[PDB]
């Protein structure tokens, strides 16, 4: 997923 | 958003303070009603992703919603990635892999690829899909009533009609059937005698008394 | 809408967010009266049929209207067809934004000679709003009479107000349907509105 | 027609 | 409005949803005060004859009013088809202009003001409308036995400027009507002051 | 007659 | 007003929606308090001639000291005619007349070529100048109390005093040297005087908190 | 008498 | 800030005045809801170190949150200048980015330079961590403690679910309890439904299931 | 202000009614606290010692606040002129006349000699001179209109931590310092100074405020 | 003094 | 410390 549940739009991942 | 200097060439400018309030208090006011939707569309023209996610981000509340629009950005981007293999990738429209730069370097480019205008089209489709799950009533229960105005009633329909996002042969078939069928006595013996094939201007200038 | 820049050329640019919030605003204040009309023209000026359907769109509420809206858009534009069938000339929908492009409405508007596709679309829009504002007229003019103790001023603003609305007979009907005191006042004058109104101030 | 009813504004076919 | 640009050239823009609705508000506010004048005539700056009926358009009521400036319009329209046997009246007018025309004969050289023409006309009608709706005659000015002599000036001037007639008339108005009307208190004072006394020198004497 | 009464302003003729 | 635009020629603009409205509220709400003036003269910046009439002119009321300030450029122009007479060359601009500079026998036109003439013949600098001595005049007559009359009640802090005697002694327009001292509350009086000649109004104040 | 009593501000004589 | 201008050169502006309203009454109206992040981080845009600081001073009120994010700044500060040591130009210490040693000519010289050095963009992401940390101090629910209402609707416990973990904030618990607290918490007749669809089901396919 | 154009040359435009009027809601709405001073400076960006004076003259009352703002001003103008003798005389072709303080005040310099001196090749910053005297001004202001003592702020029995914090650091800023870790935690309550002793010193603000949530 | 009492700032003595 | 607790962010030092 590009998106996490409960983590902000264009939250980069790690 | 990208907009286009004097010279001609798109250059990035920052979001300013009034679509910012502009979009949070459209929000606000008028949750997931389905005219937000195209507030929305204007609102981010010429976005960024990154503008996208902070217009996004500036919601505060509808977590819910901003949930399922997060699911279907997945739901797009997978689906991206899926049909395409330097190029952008899924999490790079959405922002959360691409730099500012970046964006514009695909938005600015020629031919362009336009990664907001992409990134966009994902989040209408989940907004859209917000509106008719936040749909309130359905079309089936409106109904015109004894001292409501056929106006009043009509505005009704067709409010409910919009938020529902139905097919457009059951939308069709909702005005041909359900409309008239659901007046009240006073003004569906009206229509009745004007015959089928009435426009809806006939049937409201019939129904003003 | 379409704007120009330093130089004569044309160019595009975002709706503002001024003329996004103000249509919105006046469709809830003044609903359909009659001076809506001159404030949606004055507000999609330069405007691309993209940006005059976003102004539409926008418009949460008078469904019927905005059905009673896409009736006539439907009917200029078949209309169009019927008298129109260098650059590929726009069928009836390509005006309407729903089969061309912003890139497509842009091109028909920065040539030139322009193809002026907003302000044709525009034109089919105001045609359906004054539709609009005829059905919302409460009262039709055939019933506005002056009152014997109301002032012939305000009698006039009621009248003009609802002539307005219903969109020599005017003239006939006005100083017909004055209270019997300023009636014969005007009728005596046989003339300028403005001479009429000193004349039962 | 160029909008069905229930359709919005500028909606491609 | 034909504004000028950053490059010496006067270009056509389009009227602001600001300068609109400071119009629709002012009309709003203001039943033809006779300030409403020049705020329009200062909302219509640069404005092309397309844009002067916008405004006008954008009244909701006063119909009255829209429809006794119509016929001054007709008349100094009518009046200039007389003088001129090109811009015919109901060009300047812009019933039978194009936006275009209008652009056209404003950035002329000689220009050809049809935009400020046009504002002519208007403005002489609502000068008419606001004699019309002039609700006191400069005669019914008096000073009341506890009114401050401000006040009064005030209410003598504010009227003067709705009644307008010629500043011979207002002149005379002014070097008598105003001493004349004082309450008695502060009247003698003014005569002691003597006839050449100006306006600031009367308030302070009756302060 | 340029403008007639309860057209509006600036409205074409015929 | 004549601004600057970006090929650095001065350009006549439109007065803005905006001006207008904003002197219109300030003679609503503060009718003549002194600090309308700078108001005026700001709201006023760069403008012409032109503009200042229309920016008295849109004033409703006040017509007592709207006549006061006619008269008052009356006398600064008949003073500027009497020290400043009256072909031309061609280079030049002919001479501004008093009643030119403010703006009753000057077109526009001519008032833009005195403005962004080379040297500038600054006419709407000139009538500004003269309407804010109008200006002022007006707020000194109705000034409502005298410096003499200010004296620090017995429950009242000492800065509502002080306050209250600069809000005076700005409209009237030294004679306060040992004025504020001399009319203060016993027990802060001879506190201030304990403090000695040359106190500052820090040192005044702190003093008597 | 460059503004007569009673005169707007900026008219032509 | 530093934008582009119309020539195409990265020029030095003042703050509008709407810019500097906007955040002062975001603050006011919204204290620190987790969405006044993302208006600072936007209101910002091309922010110098000195601009920052005045967005900040302009905050009157929320002290305590201030003196926190001072704190944070600090830290970051300290752990900048441990990990930080021709014509080659002076690198900014901790302070510097923060823009209490440095001068706004000298902001602006690290920001415009080739290479740049964007202290603007580095205090911004301090200031954002500090903010942070003070969205998750003054947030009123831990996400263990909600629970879905016996008559309350499954959408508005869904809200306050997601209201919460939002504020929360890194991601280890989160994706989990998304997972497992969702379903679990929900009353004893929605949660038998979403168990009966099994795993991978939406969050739209478990709203529809529960939305009576 | 002096601001920098589209062809990047430094050139005067008018202050903007937007700022008159959001300086002169910011005096009304509140006072003298001390956010009012960094929102002056920032209403002020590129400001001409005309447009500081503008500003200042625009402000309808606090008098005695304005009064003690000239003679700060005077203050620090005497301390210019006694450091900055101009050299009386004519002045050289192609270069500025040197300003005394009544200059950078805007009191005898014209607004084209302002512009002069801060469009200057290197600019002669007046308006930024300006600035600092009247910020220096405000400040002593803010402290004399500060309601309430450091001393005076003590955690209510019912009150929570974190709005005593609040009103602590709040009326902290007002005054001005090694007091400040030592005097917060010796005025809160009973029940939460045990736990701040508790946790033991060195404690981060946000530790502590966790510790009494 | 630049400043006298109650003359507004910027203005020339 | 770059911030002490009561003077203003951005405050220059000595
Ligand atoms: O004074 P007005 O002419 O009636 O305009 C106001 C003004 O906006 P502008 O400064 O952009 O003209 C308000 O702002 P403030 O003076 O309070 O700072 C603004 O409120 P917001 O800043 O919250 O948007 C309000 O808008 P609204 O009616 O949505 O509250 C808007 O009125 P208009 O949009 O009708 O012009
Ligand atoms: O459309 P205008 O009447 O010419 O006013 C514009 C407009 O400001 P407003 O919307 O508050 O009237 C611009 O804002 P945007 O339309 O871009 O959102 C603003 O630009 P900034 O927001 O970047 O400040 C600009 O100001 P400026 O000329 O300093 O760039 C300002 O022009 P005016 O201050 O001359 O009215
Ligand atoms: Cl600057």
């Amino acid at each position: 997923p590009v998106l996490f549940p409960g983590q902000p739009f264009g939250q980069p991942p790690l | 958003p990208i907009v286009q200097n004097l010279q001609g060439q798109m250059v990035h400018q920052c979001i300013s303070p009034r679509t910012l309030n502009a979009w949070v208090k459209v929000v606000e006011e008028k949750a997931f009603s389905p005219e937000v939707i195209p507030m929305f569309s204007a609102l981010s023209c010429g976005a960024t992703p990154q503008d996208l996610n902070t217009m996004l981000n500036t919601v505060g509340g509808h977590q819910a919603a901003m949930q399922m629009l997060k699911e279907t950005i997945n739901e797009e981007a997978a689906e991206w990635d899926r049909l395409h293999p330097r190029e952008p990738r899924g999490s790079d429209i959405a922002g959360t892999t691409s730099t500012l730069q970046e964006q514009i370097g695909w938005m600015t480019h020629n031919p362009p690829i336009p990664v907001g205008e992409i990134y966009k089209r994902w989040i209408i489709l989940g907004l859209n899909k917000i509106v008719r799950m936040y749909s309130p009533t359905s079309i089936l229960d409106i109904r015109q009533g004894p001292k409501e105005p056929f106006r009043d009633y009509v505005d009704r329909f067709y409010k409910t009609l919009r938020a529902e996002q139905a097919s457009q042969e059951v939308k069709n078939a909702a005005t041909e059937t359900l409309l008239v069928q659901n007046a009240n006595p006073d003004c569906k013996t009206i229509l009745k005698a004007l015959g089928p094939g009435a426009t809806l201007e006939e049937m409201m200038t019939a129904c003003q008394g």
